[PDB]
């Protein structure tokens, strides 16, 4: 078929044709573009029109240019020779080495797996960080997020997990990052190839990057999820392979369909977001699961609107996971790092048959005097601290053992701190926890514990600071 | 042409077809879609006829044919589905085979009427020692679980669901509860796991999972609590008793909204329609207690909200606090400091109250009630502790061990009886003599204790209903001897 | 833009608008009672079955729209008047709404001519003599050039006397309007 | 509305800060003291 | 559906067969002009975001392009604008001209000039709306951009091709840190190292014509003008042109970029920008959103701030520095627009308008000042105190509302908070600011009294700039503190102590 443009409207092109009509989601080229312009249609208006979103740049069309149907969704290059590369939303490659050159194309549209095809099973997987194995433990095979408000620690949590697991991955892996800074991807790009990751030279890369960066129209930004997500869907079905799935902002994904929802005609829902929002949403976190013929271990930063956590994006992403990890401005703000919030993160695996009775004893203690602790500060507030009892001025004391205990020195925070990066494997976490909760170290001041791994550690420092004193 | 039986496609896009023709076509009528696609007739229009799309709009380009089936949607029923996992119009998803039901029945019937009904009196044990003792739940009944994210309210419903199976593996046939379970805007996994968890216990030969899971197109969510209320009217209408889960009720209307807002219904508050309530109320309003001239079955209902930020003044949460019977608020301020299941008893209510209350769990609870009920008006020194008189001491130091008594376990209800024996060791006095710390400890003892040795006396409290004042002695001699020996 | 020249009565809505432009393209060349004669005869020509059902039906290409019509007016030798506003309609999709158009330019073309209308309601029927001397002074109502088009009616809801109405004027001598006010009146 | 636990802290008001300074210099001097302790403790351990 | 050419004198034309005589290719009729925006009946070969130009020699540009009109934005007052004018292509998209001849030119968002001095002679025009570097021509952020600010200068670095974000209320000192960062260049560009010289663009958006005269004038006055361009879009200019400033700057300066110069752009206020877009969107029909702001208002500013990047050396080494000027409302940064440009951007000075009274000015509120990119845009020099300095107000900042050990930490700390204090349109070099930061973090003010070390860094900056540049000079050419150069500045300041009391 062969169309004839109608109307533009910001990212919105309304195209008329006259031989058959484009299904919807097809992909349609723009004739006469010194760059691949590519309209994904998105309605049907009746008279032989198609509403469309420009996956680039509307400037220059001109009323009456002439669009090709290509005759099925995008299609994207697959295989693993995208391994090390850098794609677009439609698949072209943007790091300038040449055509992504496969055998394979892939439709970033596809239906999610039945329920007859899902897994069961849940084993936890340690990242080497103290809180998070602690309090919210992760799971192979499991969707995970990263609850964040602006400037809080989900991108550098984000590269520390990258560092710590996709490099000890025997998969493979892909980074998807959805409408957020250039300067970072990359960052991102030249760590990896920098560090052994990506492979310039040889075919022994891990990392199938994808970019819809925050300059990309929101015809861009919105695909680019289903873009890394039809890579990782790829490996998981066709290599048989685990996978892992970074993705890096899915706020962005909502946020672009919001922006082209009012100029497609809809009435806009209850905080401007799109009527769709939910279904927009879970038509995508649906495919980002583990099966029997495969595993994806998706990790996704998302954004919280002004730290709001009841917003409806973050709101309705919360069902969507497996395990979250609320990073929180508060905690940032003690310079306590990672800012993850201990009463805020949850896990599905969090019970005493899949991770011990002991490990969820010792979350539970851990979250127990917390809270405590927070019941106490009100008091603090009027009488001061002298005037508590002395089974509370324990328990202030030991939680704020524990509060800095919890905080740890990345190795990708090196730039910031100066410190030296960390693994604390779970045993040592839970050990130390454990120590700390039973009083076996109200003797140390508390800030021997900021920002040390292993529990050892805190005690060689604890020796320093007195020495030193 | 025909443009009375069969009409064609003006236009599609985000799910509502616009047809033209189809001009016998009912409101609320299942039409076909050429492409194997099936869709509900909503917006009767002069010029048109706005259809939601029980799938992938994908499939529906302009033009295409849609022939009306000349039903409204109708869904199987019968002890057929038990054990099986239907999708929101009955078709089997968990791949064991067609479902093969000989009856149907339609979504949206109407509720009895005023006179079919009778008071809400038997009691539906939820296993779970907080909600039987202080926030009960008769059979009939509608009692909201309303709550923040990850409070344990999927929790508060499998635990409900788990319990039953004492009852159902017994030959008495008025204590046997079959369980719908349907579940809304939920990832596919979950549900995996959950019905994986269901079986583990073996509950799953009794009850019905309706999945709407997030992919569903935005009708099948709007429509799964129908199909699910309507396979228990079924066992309602025959003698038989059920018990509903909706899970939640807040994304049901969340897919009414974007139904709507599509269909270019006017806003109203939040975006949420008109009918929101109307939606609501109508669907609630079928769990009921038939009196014995209908057959005597009942269908209970325990709508599950979410509640953003313990904001229960919103749209949907007001609505849904409304139309029902009681509530049973989980606050996770209190499930973070050791108070699992995190009920706040204070906010927590059931209008029916204890008419649905074994006479034995009344008459324990009765006071248990008032006991907390002090405890939770001089809460506030419990920090200070000391400095005050004996009486506030003493009643901070009642309410401490009784609520450390209702802490409970993911998936391990209690039996009433043990529930009772265990409350009636706590309130009667036989524990303030503990350090609140060992208590659970205590009870996970002496529970098994009493297990093991004197069943004889939790048949006869089980059987008669009551606490003979013989029976009274013997648990009285029982808590002492055993507290005497810890 | 051009001066179009205005019409002597002013329609609104769709129908009055293209009624207008045919109107202000008619009345330069002075081609207004040609005009209205083909506009009489797509009148009757649209009535025919087999268009009625093809230009209702939106999933015939609209290009076939067009080109039937343009066989459609070819074949009846239509002033290049009516052969474009046809195809505009069609072009624009308002062809459905076409004997409102045409209508309108009836009225429109009335107006012109003096063809002033009235009406008159009565609870029975009027003796000639008697409604010929009620043409007789209801023509003195009208100015120089105008000329009556009068309308008889019956209803039985008014009992005695009639109403007349005269373009804008409008006399209500029904004897349900004088029960009504003296009753009022009497009461009040 | 209704009352939270540590929302003394989270309004973040001048009770707030009143609370984290308070708190800091109680801990400041009990790790003064504590260091103090370690400190004399290991001389009189290395004996 | 009225289609809105759908009027009778259109409808006409078609009739009677007279619509071929005029040209509806490359010409058009407005249909309907008012509010600002003309709806034209014609140009079928108009582009997208095409410029146009009316009758009367007012421009325009075609930004809606619906089936049968076209939304015209007309980049002035439509008083002179009438239906039925003709309004005729010009073939190019929208740009704006470009080169070093606009330096020190006041000029107007559309590249004319409104200072008086004659037409700007540029030689080169860009689109103004141009894609962003991608992934592969930027490198990491690794020069300073030295602006001239202790506080900035010390805790919140900024390097070259980095996009802060200076948000605070109203009148709290964001256009003073502007004036400041390009007043500051000044020593680099009257100098011989070429890979240091910055140019200055000033994107005044919304804002008074007061305003920008004194602005131009405080330049002139420290003759920071021969670098500097100032586009002006002021409040009584139409929309489209405060809606378009933005991206003449970001040309202006892409130009730079893209030649291996280093650029500095500052809008202000952003959130200015975005009322003229919103008043713009409105106006052609479109729908609202948040607080009426189009949908797509993220992307505005995304768009912009993109564009502020770091060439690698195989693309020129150029540099573009961005530093978008937010205004919040009551300290409200949770807004709608803050929210989205603190997103955007890598970094934020935050300016409370409580610390402005306190005493504290500039009012950097820092721990809630952040630098994304951090100590990797610093000076070793720099470097070696700011690691002390910021540590140690980190601790003070927590035991601020009030024993030995900790009562001198509160008196270094508001030791360390006089010394951040600071002038106005008075910078200073980085040299400067080590010197005195080291004299005040070592301990040599750990007894002079709070209210005289206003006084004392005065009078120390001018005993060193007047007896010790050669030291000044070591440091700043060696970059680092080295060990004699560290025992000469304690000699000096422990001398400058002892004689200053
Ligand atoms: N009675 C209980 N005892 C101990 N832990 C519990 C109990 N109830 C719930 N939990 C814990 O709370 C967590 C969340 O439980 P649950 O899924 O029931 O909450 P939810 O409200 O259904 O979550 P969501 O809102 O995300 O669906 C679970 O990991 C579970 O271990
Ligand atoms: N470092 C400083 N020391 C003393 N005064 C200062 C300082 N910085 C700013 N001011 C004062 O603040 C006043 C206004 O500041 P400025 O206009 O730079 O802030 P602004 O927020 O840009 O104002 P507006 O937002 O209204 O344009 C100036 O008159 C100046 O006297
Ligand atoms: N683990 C950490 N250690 C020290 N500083 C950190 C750490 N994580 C984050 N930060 C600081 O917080 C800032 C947050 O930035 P980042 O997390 O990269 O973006 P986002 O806004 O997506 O969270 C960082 O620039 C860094 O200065
Ligand atoms: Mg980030
Ligand atoms: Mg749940
Ligand atoms: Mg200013």
């Amino acid at each position: 078929t062969t169309g004839r443009i109608v109307a533009v409207i910001g990212a919105v092109v309304d195209v008329q044709f006259d031989e058959g009509l484009p299904p919807i989601l097809n992909a349609l080229e723009v004739q006469g573009r010194e760059t691949r312009l590519v309209l994904e249609v998105a309605q049907h208006l009746g008279e032989s029109t198609v509403r469309t979103i420009a996956m680039d740049g509307t400037e220059g069309l001109v009323r009456g240019q002439k669009v090709l149907d290509s005759g099925a969704p995008i299609r994207i290059p697959v295989g693993p020779e995208t391994l090390g590369r850098i794609m677009n939303v439609i698949g072209e490659p943007i790091d300038e080495r040449g055509p992504i050159k496969t055998k394979q194309f892939a439709a970033i549209h596809a239906e999610a797996p039945e329920f007859v095809e899902m897994s069961v099973e849940q084993e936890i997987l340690v990242t080497g960080i103290k809180v998070v194995d602690l309090l919210a433990p992760y799971a192979k095979g499991g969707k995970i997020g990263l609850f964040g408000g602006a400037g809080v620690g989900k991108t550098v949590l984000i590269m520390e997990l990258i560092n710590n697991v996709a490099k000890a991955h025997g998969g493979y892996s892909v980074f998807a990052g959805v409408g957020e800074r250039t300067r970072e991807g990359n960052d991102l790009y030249h760590e990896m190839i920098e560090s052994g990751v990506i492979n310039l030279k040889d075919a022994t890369s891990k990392v199938a990057l994808v970019y819809g960066q925050m300059n990309e129209p929101p015809g861009a930004r919105a695909r680019v999820a289903l873009t890394g997500l039809t890579v990782a869907e790829y490996f998981r079905d066709q290599e048989g392979q685990d996978v892992l799935l970074f993705i890096d902002n899915i706020f962005r994904f909502t946020q672009a369909g919001s922006e082209v929802s009012a100029l497609l005609g809809r009435i806009p829902s209850a905080v401007g977001y799109q009527p769709t929002l939910a279904t927009d949403m879970g038509t995508m976190q649906e495919r980002i699961t583990t099966t029997k013929k495969g595993s994806i271990t998706s990790v996704q930063a998302i954004y919280v609107p002004a730290d709001d956590l009841t917003d409806p994006a973050p709101a309705t992403t919360f069902a969507h996971l497996d395990a979250t990890t609320v990073l929180s401005r508060a905690i940032a703000e003690l310079g306590i790092y990672p800012a993850v919030d201990p009463l805020d993160s949850t896990s599905r695996i969090m019970d005493p048959n899949i991770v011990g009775s002991e490990h969820y004893d010792v979350a539970r203690g851990v979250q127990k005097i917390l809270q405590d602790y927070k019941s106490l500060q009100d008091i603090i507030a009027i009488l001061g601290m002298d005037e508590l009892s002395e089974e509370d001025k324990l328990t202030v004391s030991r939680a704020r053992k524990i509060q800095r205990f919890l905080s740890q020195p990345f190795q990708v925070a090196e730039v910031f701190t100066g410190h030296l990066g960390k693994l604390v494997p779970l045993k040592e976490t839970i050990k130390g926890f454990q120590q700390i909760l039973a009083g076996e170290y109200d003797h140390l001041p508390e800030q021997a514990f900021y920002m040390v791994g292993p529990i050892e550690e805190a005690v060689a420092k604890a020796d320093k600071l007195a020495e030193e004193h | 042409v025909d443009l009375e039986e069969t009409g064609r496609v003006l236009s599609i896009g985000d799910g509502i077809a616009r047809v033209h023709g189809l001009r016998n076509v009912q409101a609320e009528e299942m039409v076909e879609f050429s492409s194997g696609l099936k869709g509900m007739s909503l917006n009767l229009e002069p010029d048109n006829v706005g259809v939601v799309v029980f799938g992938n709009d994908k499939l529906i380009k302009e033009g295409d044919i849609v022939k009306r089936t000349g039903a409204i949607v109708d869904v199987p029923v019968g002890e057929e589905l038990l054990g099986r996992v239907v999708d929101a119009l009955g078709n089997a998803i968990d791949g064991k085979g067609p479902i093969g039901s000989k009856a149907r029945r339609r979504v949206g019937l109407k509720a009895p009427g005023i006179i079919p009904r009778i008071s809400v009196r038997e009691p539906m044990q939820t296993g779970i020692k907080a909600v039987d003792s202080l926030v009960p739940i008769g059979r009939g009944q509608r009692e909201l679980i309303i709550g923040d994210r990850q409070t344990g309210k999927t929790s508060i419903a499998i635990d409900t669901i788990i319990n039953q199976k004492r009852f159902n593996d017994g030959t008495d046939e008025k204590k046997k509860l079959y369980c719908i379970y349907v579940a809304i805007g939920q990832k596919r996994s979950t549900v995996a796991q959950l019905v994986k968890r269901l079986t583990d216990a073996d509950a799953m030969k009794y009850t019905i999972v309706v999945s709407a899971t997030a992919s569903d197109a935005a009708p099948l969510q709007y429509l799964a609590p129908y199909s699910g209320c309507s396979m228990g009217e079924y066992f309602r209408d025959n003698g038989k008793h059920a018990l509903i889960i909706y899970d939640d009720l807040s994304k049901q209307a969340v897919a009414y909204r974007q139904m709507s807002l599509l269909l270019r219904r006017p806003p109203g508050r939040e975006a949420y329609p008109g009918d929101v309530f109307y939606l609501h109320s109508r669907l609630l309003e079928r769990a009921a207690k038939m009196n014995d001239a209908f057959g005597g079955g009942s269908l209970t209902a325990l709508p599950v909200i979410e509640t953003q930020a313990g904001d229960v003044s919103a749209y949907i949460p007001t609505n849904v606090i409304s139309i029902t019977d009681g509530q049973i608020f989980l606050e996770t301020e209190l499930f973070y400091k050791g108070i699992r299941p995190a009920i706040n008893v204070g906010l927590s209510v059931s209008r029916v109250g204890s008419a649905a209350q074994t006479r034995a769990m009344k008459q324990v609870a009765g006071t248990m009630k008032l006991e907390l009920a002090q405890y939770r008006e001089v809460a506030a020194f419990a920090q200070f502790g000391s400095d005050l008189d004996a009486a506030t001491q003493q009643l901070l130091s009642r309410g401490v061990r009784l609520t450390e008594l209702l802490k409970q376990g993911q998936y391990s209800p209690m039996a009433i009886e043990e529930q009772v024996a265990v409350i009636y060791a706590g309130v009667r006095g036989y524990l303030d003599k503990l350090e609140p710390s060992k208590i659970t400890k205590f009870e996970n003892a002496f529970l098994s204790h009493v297990i093991s040795q004197h069943q004889a006396l939790l048949g006869k409290i089980r059987t008669d209903g009551k606490i003979s004042e013989e029976s009274d002695a013997k648990l009285k001699e029982i808590v002492t001897n055993f507290l005497a020996g810890f | 833009f051009a001066k179009l020249v205005r019409p002597p009565v002013q329609i609104y809505g769709i129908e009055g608008r293209y009624a207008t432009a045919l109107y202000s393209a008619a009345s330069k060349q002075n081609k207004l009672e040609q005009v209205e004669k083909e506009l009489l005869r797509v009148g009757q020509i649209l009535k025919e079955p087999k268009m009625a059902a093809s230009l209702l039906n939106p999933y015939v290409k609209r290009s076939v729209k067009v080109k039937s019509l343009s066989d459609m007016t070819a074949k009846e030798k239509f002033s290049p008047l009516t052969s474009n506003l046809i195809n505009l309609l069609a072009e624009n999709g308002r062809l459905t709404n076409t004997p409102a158009v045409i209508s309108a330019f009836s009225t429109m073309m009335s107006v012109h001519r003096g063809e002033v209308p009235c009406t008159v309601t009565t609870a029975s029927a009027l003796d000639e003599a008697t409604l010929t001397e009620l043409k007789t002074v209801l023509k003195s109502f009208l100015s120089k050039g105008q000329v009556l088009k009068l309308e008889v009616k019956i209803d039985p809801s008014i009992m005695g006397g009639m109403i007349v109405r005269i373009g804008e004027k409008y006399v209500d001598m029904s004897a349900k309007t004088k029960i009504q006010k003296l009753s009022r009146a009497m009461r009040e | 509305v209704r009352s939270s636990a540590g929302a003394v802290r989270d309004a973040g008001g001048a009770f707030g800060k009143r609370e984290q300074a308070e708190e800091e210099r109680y801990f400041r001097a009990r790790a003064k003291e504590q260091l103090a302790a370690l400190k004399k403790h290991h001389e009189n351990e290395i004996s």
